[PDB]
């Protein structure tokens, strides 16, 4: 999954 | 014009749909077309959204303070509230690759 910060 | 289609949760909440089904539904759709589904990561949901012609998948966490993409933004009491927030707010604040909003429910 796309890393979300 | 309004209300926007996002208010009818059926237009974007596809329940227990897996990744491959999500990609099939979003195939060929315009940027910003999205859905919300259960994730293979038990206990979690996922947002699948078309960005630059490609489908991307993001986990939605559920915490004691609400749903969200990441701390300290797990602030929404329902998936609908999350969706409505990110219909006007770009996901780019969480990842520079995601310059899109949740603009178009897959089934609106």
């Amino acid at each position: 999954y796309v890393p979300m910060l | 014009g309004s209300p926007i289609p996002h208010h009818d949760e059926k237009t974007w909440n596809v329940g227990s749909s897996n990744r491959n089904k999500a990609e099939n539904l979003l195939r060929g759709k315009r940027d910003g077309t999205f859905l919300v589904r259960e994730s293979s990561k038990q206990g979690c949901y996922a947002c699948s959204v078309v960005v630059d012609g490609e489908v991307k998948h993001c986990v939605i966490n559920k915490t004691a303070t609400g749903y969200g993409f990441a701390e300290p933004y797990n602030l929404y009491s329902s998936l609908k509230e999350l969706v409505l927030h990110y219909q006007h707010t770009s996901l780019v604040q969480h990842n520079d690759s995601l310059n899109v909003t949740l603009a178009y429910p897959v089934y609106a």
